[PDB]
């Protein structure tokens, strides 16, 4: 019998970016090929099952610093880490490959499917 | 608020 | 020119809930008349300006432990933190006026609202 | 996927 507010789980998001945006409780740094990015680590979870996974294993979820795989394309990275912060991603013609494989690395089901489809449209 |  | 995923804010905070079921990177402890509630401090600030003005504090942002207003009844503090999670409020005819109360307190606005309305059809 |  519960009532639900419709724009909750998008004003949650938005003050989560907001945060980020000031560095407001962000416990960790993510670098990729010397780039560092700062973040949740929850929202990192919520988003990715790669980030799910380490930050759920008993040594792993201490760490302040993540490093990535050098195969790892920063600017991928980074529209990915705008994605999981607005719901928003940046998909262009010249970046479609990076942030396909980033999404692939990180397990983010939704957008290596956006991809795939987008991809298959240019063929 | 909507009945969900 | 960017494409939005319509179900990721949504997504998002159901992962939350099920990080805050497991008390996986849970960061404080919020007790209310001795009843003890774990949550992330993130969440909590994104939902409630209350617990926003205590986190950016210099000094409140590190504290594990947050004790509320002795007024404060933990049921009514239970559904608000459901709600936080969820975007879903129980609210009903019993729970009411202590849930608007808490609300006020916590300053989750649209709850406020909501409560307002309820109780003047009721009269 | 939508145009926002
Ligand atoms: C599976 S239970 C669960 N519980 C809590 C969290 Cl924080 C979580 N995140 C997560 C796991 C896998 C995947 C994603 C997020 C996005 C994606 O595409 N795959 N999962
Ligand atoms: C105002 S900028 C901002 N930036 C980040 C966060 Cl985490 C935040 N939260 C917050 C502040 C005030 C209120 C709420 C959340 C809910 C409500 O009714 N009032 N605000
Ligand atoms: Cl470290
Ligand atoms: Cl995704
Ligand atoms: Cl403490
Ligand atoms: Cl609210």
């Amino acid at each position: 019998s519960c009532i639900q507010f419709t724009r909750h789980a998008s004003d949650v998001l938005l003050n989560l970016n907001r945060l980020r945006s000031r560095d407001i409780l962000t416990d960790v740094v993510i670098v990729v090929s010397r780039e560092q990015f700062r973040a949740h680590k929850t929202v990192l979870m919520a988003c990715s099952g790669l980030f799910y996974s380490i930050f759920t294993d008993q040594l792993k979820c201490n760490l302040s610093v993540i490093n990535l795989d050098p195969e790892i394309n920063p600017e991928g990275f980074c529209i990915l880490l705008d994605f999981m912060y607005t719901s928003r991603l940046n998909l262009r013609e010249g970046n479609i490959m990076a942030v396909m494989a980033t999404a692939m690395y990180l397990q983010m089901e939704h957008v290596v499917d956006t991809c795939r489809k987008f991809i298959k449209a240019s063929e | 608020w909507v009945i969900p």
